[PDB]
């Protein structure tokens, strides 16, 4: 046991996982327009509780988090508890770890739950890219603070005397990294250039992802994971994801302008996930608690790992670093791993990641491990499509993968799933799931 | 302790005295006769001591400050003399209280109704808590009376003429914030500091040194008082149709008080109790008040109830949304809707949304609690999530086999504790049960369309129905702000059963060449709110008419309508407001005024003849039909008690309250005497006016359904 | 049964707390003017590593939270590492829990390194009321998103046609609860009215706190855990807290008009914490790791507890609920508690809390416990003053209180410190410190 660490509780019970749920995702203007990020989580949590046999008193703590953040109600988990119908004695709590927020929420709940302080909790994430907080210029905030603190009337006019230029214009939000000024996609262009990913090598991944997802809806296999959102206008319900376009031919979107480079930009809009709105949640519960109240567990949890890398070149290699650590912690091997998953926030970067996990030199020098972590079969990789299809709500794409993977292993009747994700700031996360 | 009454004095270390009002009996704080006597002793004992500087009144009861005068005391009056004596003694008591020079403060918490504001208006200053239970008003015009003393003259001179007369006429309610804004209450405080918050107000030097001004001073004087009285009187008499006494008397007494002084107002108000306490309307309203209070007190059944926290609904559309809104927003119980189509759930949720947020648009609520209220309504298209529902309601089409199939499948997919209810229209409850593993837990409710307007429901047990089920259902109906009635399981039930002859005879009138407008006006002038045809069209022509074949197959052909004429409208897309076209002009192109009926309904009717029948006579005939049906059904004990039937008839159909209901009307109109003229009606028209046998016996030998006391 | 939760790792080593440090606090719109809270965190954590003389490679995770979040840097814990000289492979992330974020940061760092995933971490918080995220109206932002998505040039004018004069005005920040509409003070006012707190005794508490804080500064006892901040203008350094007004008289306190309830309220500016800017941090480490690299542990950790209560009435009774659970878990009694320290958000809420922990009825019915918690001796209560003196930077208060509590227990025999804090949304936190 030089590397394996079990994830068991002090009593000897494993961390079971019970049902999860996912609001259907939408583009940033079609539906959910004007709907804040809090009430999406309210929807999913409230109707997740009102779907199983658990009384609301069992839940003892819920953790959400959101990347795009509204200044009002900083601790959105408390408003999730208060607004919906729940015991007001639940320890609401909020985290934030960029695109891997839901993974961190699940990890926090799991470790606190195996510490003994909790017996059941909720972990999830909500996100909305349609209620963007549009702040005013930085200069036109010190003026406001001073005039609030200004004492005499003549002082205020002398203060506004410095108000000039275009300080009135609002400041658009920035997706570029705070300390790097890189637009999170132009850090994928150079990755594609470095590892040699062709616009024809990709743009076939996007096609195979739009398929196996349109097919997934048509088969209805993902029926029990998706709500049927109802919108306060109540003009018509939303049942299916509208981002999915599983009808285009691969020769249709080969003719698109490059997005960032615009000169040698082997990545474009179609092969990159768009900003969406959604929410997701999962109910974590220890095995003993689930057993004693009569509930079948939807799989379990095996191990997890988080890693950071330098944000100056190819910061999007998080899964490559995280995966071997998670495997060694679970005492497993890539060979004995039925089905895997990847965030695929962009075409390439994911392909670069497979190339790297297949490369012996990378694991030889950049990790110090003797052997490469193995290659991934196409069939055992993103069986039900990926984020180049559904969409990418920053804080919600974590739990969605756990739910989908557990259900798919339920269909295959066994195996150990694996989920990985990369995040801005060079943060990567991975975890190994076991569906009994 | 039978001598202490309630008003107890206590002088603190400071030179002020606190007065507590704790009635030894009822949890309310009512006014009785002996209080008006002993409070004189208390006030004399206070007037002897010159050390004091202020006095405060405290409820000393968590429920209310002062509920109101005991109506039973008025019930023992015998003529105008006793009522004038009570009026004069209340007048002098309030004058004595107002006569002190020291500061008198009333600390209001809980409720203050009826004679309560009397005491409040007899005090120089007053404060009320912010507890959302606190409320101020004069609920005495509702009982067909008027306030005891000064409220008709001191209140208008305190707060204004328009608001005061609006309060006296409508008898509405006041919240703490709006009372403060209007100027009735000087200060609002949290409950905790309440009495303390009064004390410093007692210490303030000015009893009345500078009365607050009136921004509505424009009409002060004789320049516009006459015009305002004329306009408000015309408005009321058009709205009340002039059959309600104690309405114009209010205008007269307020006028004489304002013009000829307070003494003239006192004399006029003494006379007002002199007559108005003996008008038959007064006894009718007092009796109906007693009946409503008793049925609210009544527990429906005798077994202990069962826990009730989860409510499910099987069906969406419009009605299911209504039950959901009532169960969630009013009673505050989580509600889960099941449907076969997401469109149905969306439509129900839209109905509940539209019903709400109208208070938001009027600032009566804010989104903070609107979202919280909506949080209790959930929807789904699957059976998962129903495993712990305490009670469920079936509200979809009334195919008997369809209902049997649903009750079977919900027995399969739910707990044995759960009970089943059905919004049945005409199908028998026992027949619906039929193949039930737990028939003893099958019951039937009956709402109306809509459910947030008509305030009573029907509880319809079958032979095997455990008393726990009835108790639980009654408590649930009470929690929804509805009046439950337990009825015998018979075809056609009670309410629509007696409603059918109304519309039937209305159509029989319409076909014989009479203009619908004047018969409608005559029958609403008799006392019935809303006319026959508009009621019939908006209530659901098909829904109400669907039972007519059932009634025909159950009892007889007296329910039969003229053929080929109502069904002619039925298969003509002229299906009322829901279809957008029926009778009245539904386009509302007449500047939202009283649009007349469509100029096409008359040709499609045979309409042979003339008016012929007198305007009172048509209303008399219709009400005689309802009376005969009511007595006929109460003969076989379709209604548990006569009071239940009376309250149902007056309170769900719209029987004139001032008439008191069917049975008050029977005792009023010479009882069996009317049978005589009623027999004549048959000899003019047909056997439909045959007298009920119980009616024949009671009237001929000379009897009342209500021995009771007389 | 025995309800004790020993905070030990798998091997049995208890959690140690090697060192900590705090930026001196300042009033709003003062020396720390225009300095984003991320910069304050940068300052404190970098200089804490500088003093701690430990290699930067030992630290394996840091967790800072912040209220009044700024939209530019969502996960400030990452930029804390990126901008300073810490190792990039450090795995930082952010939390957020009302006014007790630092308590939660310490809690989950402790439980994570108790799970065995890491060996040393940094927990703290930072906030700044000097810079505010003042945003534009909600209606305006929707128009901006739509015109960004607008495709027709002539459509943009038809979309900007919908405008108002009041829509251009920026929306001031709000501190009232999202779901209640009540500010922190209003709850304090009604609590004071309910339990009964005369203005004289509230002002007595404030005076005692100010005198004790000034005495502590003059004695210089709080010198080894406060930086000497240097500001980029570099005009003159900030060495001492400017909030403390140690030269004041009760007569001056009595001359303040009430703030929230301008009729009968008994809270004012003098008896309430102001808006301050600051930061704090603490280095956690298992005792085995500390011994291996040769460090003397500045105390330990014994137990913690978090609790929620209803928000409508008595939102600020967090310490009252939290304290008994913490004592029960630690296997202790209020009698055997050498020092106690409680967060003084308001004088009223503090006095109400001490009244309640002595209320036998309260613990008999509201908590279900047999007996009341105990009596808070004034001698051992807030020995070095409290938040009515230094100030409330929201996030940093928990870490600050931990530092002074450990130092004060070191100045005496071992004992057992106790630290509690209420928070917005009816959240309360408590923990018990050993200090050998």
């Amino acid at each position: 046991m030089g590397q394996v660490l079990p994830l068991v509780t002090r009593q000897g019970d494993r961390i079971a996982i019970v049902s999860g749920l996912r609001t259907p995702f939408a583009r940033q203007a079609t539906a959910f327009h004007g709907i804040p990020a809090v009430d999406l989580g309210k929807m999913v949590v409230g109707e997740l509780l009102a779907r199983s046999e658990i009384p609301a008193e069992v839940i003892e703590q819920l953790v959400f988090g959101q990347v795009v953040q509204m200044p009002e109600a900083p601790n959105i988990a408390r408003e999730i508890v208060l607004g919906t119908g729940m015991n007001v004695h639940t320890d609401a709590y909020s985290v934030s770890r960029a695109c891997a927020t839901s993974f961190q929420a699940v990890a926090n709940v799991a470790e606190s739950l195996m510490a003994g302080t909790i017996r059941a909790g909720i972990a999830g994430g909500a996100d909305s890219s349609s209620v963007l907080p549009i702040g005013v210029s930085k200069k036109l905030a010190r003026v406001l603070v001073d005039v609030n603190k200004a004492r005499t009337m003549s002082q205020r006019l002398k203060l506004f005397s410095r108000l000039r230029l275009r300080d009135l214009m609002p400041v658009p939000p920035a997706v570029a990294e705070y300390s790097t000024g890189l637009r999170m996609g132009d850090t994928a262009e150079q990755m594609a250039k470095t590892y040699g990913i062709t616009r024809e090598q990709q743009d076939a991944l996007a096609h195979r992802s739009h398929q196996r997802a349109a097919q997934a809806w048509s088969d209805g296999k993902l029926k029990e994971e998706v709500m049927t959102a109802f919108i306060p206008p109540y003009k018509q319900p939303l049942v299916e994801d509208n981002n999915i376009r599983g009808n285009s031919s691969l020769a249709d979107y080969a003719k698109l302008r490059p997005a960032f480079d615009r000169k040698h930009g082997t990545v474009t809009a179609a092969n990159s996930t768009p900003l969406t709105d959604g929410a997701a949640a999962v109910i974590l519960m220890t095995e003993s608690r689930a057993k004693e109240l009569g509930l079948v567990p939807l799989g379990y949890l095996r191990s997890y790992a988080f890693t950071a890398i330098d944000v100056w070149q190819d910061m999007l290699l998080g899964p490559a670093w995280s995966t071997p650590l998670a495997l060694e912690r679970a005492g497993l091997t890539m060979s004995d791993l039925t089905l895997i998953d990847m965030h695929e926030a962009f075409a390439a970067q994911t392909l670069a990641n497979i190339q790297l996990l297949g490369s012996e030199r990378f694991a030889r020098e950049a990790l110090g491990r003797a052997h490469a972590t193995g290659e991934v079969d196409d069939s055992k990789f993103n069986v039900l499509g990926g984020s180049i299809a559904y969409g990418h709500p920053f804080a919600a794409t974590g739990a969605r993968m756990i739910t989908q993977t557990l259900h798919e292993l339920r269909r295959r009747g066994g195996g150990f799933g694996l989920v990985t994700a990369c995040a801005a700031g060079g943060l990567g996360a991975a975890m190994v799931l076991e569906a009994e | 302790m039978e001598m202490t009454s309630a008003f107890t004095l206590n002088v603190r270390l400071d030179n002020i005295a606190v007065i507590t009002i704790d009635v030894p009996g009822e949890k309310m704080n009512t006014l009785k006769a002996e209080f008006a006597s002993q409070v004189r002793a208390i006030i004399k004992q206070l007037r002897e001591n010159k050390e004091l500087r202020g006095v405060v009144f405290v409820s000393a009861k968590p429920d209310n400050f002062i509920a109101g005068a005991d109506i039973n005391m008025i019930g023992n009056c015998k003529t105008a003399q006793e009522a004038e004596a009570l009026a004069r003694q209340g007048q002098q008591l309030m004058a004595e209280i107002h006569a002190l020079p020291i500061q008198v403060i009333a600390a209001i918490h809980g409720a203050c109704l009826g004679g309560g504001l009397e005491l409040a208006l007899a005090c120089h200053g007053r404060v009320c808590t912010d507890d959302p239970k606190t409320v101020l008003g004069l609920p005495e015009v509702q009982l067909g009376l008027l306030p005891g003393s000064g409220g008709t003259q001191r209140l208008p001179r305190l707060i204004g003429v328009s608001t005061a007369l609006e309060m006296i006429l409508t008898g509405k309610q006041l919240r703490a914030k709006q009372a403060l804004k209007l100027g009735l209450v000087d200060d609002v405080v949290p409950h905790s500091i309440l009495l303390e918050a009064a004390v410093e107000l007692a210490k303030k030097e000015r009893p009345s040194s500078r009365p607050l001004p009136v921004r509505e001073r424009i009409l002060a004087g004789p320049l516009g008082r006459a015009l305002l009285f004329k306009m408000v009187g015309k408005k009321t008499e058009h709205k009340t149709q002039g059959n309600y006494p104690a309405t114009e008397r209010i205008l007269e007494v307020v006028e004489t008080g304002l013009a000829q002084g307070t003494s003239s107002g006192y004399d006029a108000e003494a006379r007002a109790f002199g007559e108005l306490a003996m008008t038959p309307q007064s006894q009718a309203l007092r009796s109906i008040f007693f009946a409503s209070t008793d049925v609210k007190k009544d527990p429906g059944s005798d077994a202990p109830p069962a826990p009730l926290n989860s409510v499910g609904i099987l069906g969406g559309g419009l009605m299911g949304g209504g039950i959901a809104y009532v169960t969630a927003c009013k009673a505050g119980i989580p509600v889960r809707i099941k449907d076969i189509n997401p469109q149905g759930i969306n439509h129900a949720l839209k109905y509940s949304w539209d019903q709400l947020e109208g208070k938001v648009r009027r600032r009566h609520l804010k989104a903070s609690e609107r979202d919280k209220q909506l949080a209790l309504i959930s929807g789904t298209t699957d059976y998962r999530g129903f495993a712990h529902r305490d009670l469920i309601i079936e509200a979809v089409f009334e195919n008997l086999e369809l209902k049997q199939q649903m009750v079977a499948e919900v027995e399969q997919n739910c707990a044995a504790h759960t009970i089943f209810a059905s919004n049945t229209s005409s199908l028998p409850i026992g027949d619906i049960a039929a193949h039930a593993t737990r028939p003893e837990q099958v019951i039937g409710l009956h709402f109306f369309s809509p459910v947030e307007k008509m305030p009573l429901v029907e509880i319809i047990p079958h032979a095997g129905t455990s008393a726990q089920t009835i108790a639980t259902t009654v408590k649930l109906a009470k929690k929804q702000g509805k009046t439950p009635i337990v009825v015998r399981d018979k075809a056609g039930f009670y309410v629509n059963r007696i409603l059918a002859p109304y519309i039937n005879e209305a159509i029989r009138m319409l076909t014989q060449g009479e203009r619908v407008e004047h018969i409608d006006a005559a029958l609403v002038k008799f006392g019935f709110p809303v006319g026959p045809i508009q009621l019939l069209d908006e209530v659901g022509i098909d829904t109400g008419t669907k039972i007519i074949p059932v009634l025909e197959a159950a009892y007889g052909e007296r329910f039969s309508a003229p053929a080929n004429v109502v069904s002619s409208i039925l298969n003509d897309d002229r299906k009322g407001r829901k279809n957008g076209r029926g009778f009245y002009l539904y386009g509302q192109k007449g500047r939202k005024s009283k649009k007349q009926v469509d100029p096409a309904i008359y040709p499609l009717i045979g309409t042979q003849g003339q008016g012929r029948i007198s305007a009172p006579q048509v209303a008399e005939r219709c009400v005689m039909l309802m009376l005969n049906e009511a007595v006929r059904c109460v003969d076989e004990q379709v209604i548990r008690s006569v009071r239940d039937g009376d309250i149902g008839a007056v309170f769900g159909i719209g029987f004139p309250p001032f008439l008191g209901g069917p049975f008050r009307y029977i005792d009023s109109l010479g009882a069996g005497e009317v049978v005589a003229i009623m027999q004549r009606l048959a000899t003019q028209y047909g056997s439909r006016f045959t007298p009920c046998e119980r009616l024949v016996e009671m009237g001929a030998r000379g009897e009342s359904f209500w021995k009771t006391t007389a």
